[PDB]
């Protein structure tokens, strides 16, 4: 038995099964920032910080003494609750095969929300930087109309020729970006091909930022250390509902400063 | 017990 | 090859064992506080912090989303100068006996007192707690003559079995209280025999503290993290002198806080 | 023990290992001329010059005797300094991963470009002639326009044709060409397609020359012996920094004269 | 190298 | 010792 006590909720294994398939599917749809970053194997619920390597001076205890003290990056904590009906939990073991799993849809929005939230623009609150705060090249602002982006696109190319950075090339784009380029011409194709044409990569829908970038996935980059990975809990019931969590711990890293182009979104 | 395996979506 | 650039020194073998052997002895005898803590094994120069295992609430990053960040102790590191001279240096290698060690025994006894004062009496800015700072007993002053410590001795081990703490029990002073019981009566043995009588337990002598201390060692109470243990290093050399160090990285924690009774020194 | 005294500095294992990696990272992404000619294995510190097989007439040393002298091109060597901090050096055992290694891909840099303009623009004090300025063809200059390329491209091809010589056809282009060709039209893919549609081979971008050439890759036509390759030494240090260098020794020789064309750049 | 092999006191 | 192997970048 663990924290999560989840033998303690009313919950049948078929719904359970039910539950957790769903929950996968949302996740692995709306899980954006994970598939361009270096992802570690889950280390436990007791890991707390990562040592970056610096040291910073102290006054020191004695004459004759000097010292320093080691600098870290904290592991921060998410969860978020939903609620589920037991009418549509009992239904499934009748053989209801259309139960109503929204508020477990919009909570896992949520939390994947959050985390790419907390992984590109960072969490000031938890001291973590995001990527592109500490970008070190020049942002480029996003043209009004559709047409004009592979020149940005091949703008940003240059810059990071100019800056010798190697590896196959990935576009990440809000969602506004992405339906301005959709919504355009005979149907977005022929934008869409010239990016593709550009680029090597594919261009990735970021429903949780503003604007967009462009990076690099030849690894090295970026860091993240999971403690514990997405996980259900139970909180409580009553005659009629039950209350469950989404609950993850994490911590993440940028270490290349020039490896990423900001692309600010149009004025 | 209730991992929910997502690890990398590479 | 390591931080520490041993090879670059130029010093024979001899002369290395021989100050290796000085050393050793000399941190053996001047190192107190390592005898009453649980002390792990050595964890390598990339130990950054400990996990407390505490949270600390955040604002949030995202409506209806909570966050709570950990608690760390962080690992300092202590490092201490020292000179040597060329001409001892080279006199092993023609047989010498009796060279001159006195600047790191100096640099030893240096260490083992900064080591002793940040476990005994923290290290504020480290962010490291000491023991009786932190201990939630009743303190009691030490009598003016050494012939009424045995009864101050008796009310700290009623306070001790009043709270409940088994264990052998262990006396720590000063230099001063010390001195105090050794020369007074017939040698002060009556009553180091006193208090040998009272207390299970050996009297420790603690040239780096004030006033003294009733501990217990059934163990459990104090946890010590060892990065890396004292070493010596190699800063540079002269025509005549060699520069050296002693360095080490550790941390410190204190769990149990009614395991002690602090001794304020007489008025 | 070789010239490079690699052991006198301080530096740890880690750390030399990482320098090792960022300078190979930065050397294979700045070495441009090197993948169009033939390179020979690495023949040793001892060499010296390189036989041509021709011969100068002599005055004579006694009557009745005549005498020649054997011509020969001789061997150059780079060297290149720079700076690192020991407080990066260090970090790396400590666990450090974005350590500062500027001054190292500023010096891999700068060597790239003095070979890559010794290769192709020649080197007048050493004795050593370039391609460009011994290519026989006629030089044709570069349009205004990024849309007009492709002609000359073309009358290039049709030089090469009528001088009856074969093989994959490569263009090199400078960084000015190179830009005025991405940064057009639609990003600049329908000039490059039409470009890599009319020749076989792959725009090669070349930061450290001007204009830009085209050439064949049938191989036996430039010669590249190399003595020693790129390698890392040390010169001294002080209390908070190290100065290493890169150094290199090589010749180069360019038999055909009428398998490249010259491209002037744009008046 | 260099350890200087001190460990607990007890 | 330090070659640094690159040879031939074809």
């Amino acid at each position: 038995m663990n924290n999560l006590h989840r033998e303690l909720a009313p919950v049948s294994d078929a719904a359970w099964e039910q539950i957790e398939e769903e929950a996968t599917r949302t996740l692995k749809r709306f899980l954006a920032a994970r598939r361009v970053v270096d992802v570690t194997d889950p280390q436990g619920a007791a890991l707390s910080a990562v040592g970056t390597g610096h040291v910073a001076y102290l006054d020191g205890p004695c004459a004759g003494v000097s010292a320093v003290k080691r600098q870290v990056l904290p592991v921060v904590e998410f969860r978020v609750p939903f609620k589920l009906t037991r009418q549509a939990i009992d239904d499934v073991e009748r053989g209801s095969q259309d139960s109503d799993w929204s508020p477990l849809k919009e909570a896992a929005r949520k939390i994947a929300a959050a985390e790419d939230q907390t992984i590109f623009d960072g969490y000031m609150a938890a001291g973590i930087a995001g990527i592109r705060p500490q970008s070190s090249n020049t942002p480029l602002t996003l043209p009004a109309t559709a047409s004009d982006y592979p020149t940005v696109v091949a703008q940003a190319l240059d810059q990071l020729r100019v800056a010798g950075v190697n590896g196959p090339y990935h576009l990440v784009l809000g969602e506004k970006a992405y339906t301005s380029i959709t919504g355009g011409n005979e149907g977005g194709y022929p934008v869409f091909q010239h990016i593709r044409r550009l680029i090597d990569g594919e261009i990735v829908w970021a429903p949780a930022i503003e604007g967009g970038l462009l990076l690099t996935t030849r690894g090295g980059d970026f860091v993240m250390d999971i403690g514990q990975d997405i996980s259900i809990g139970y909180l409580n019931h009553t005659g009629t509902d039950v209350e469950l969590y989404l609950q993850e711990s994490f911590t993440f890293s940028a270490l290349t400063s020039e490896a990423t182009v900001t692309l600010l979104p149009p004025e | 017990p209730g991992s929910l395996n997502i690890g990398s979506l590479k």
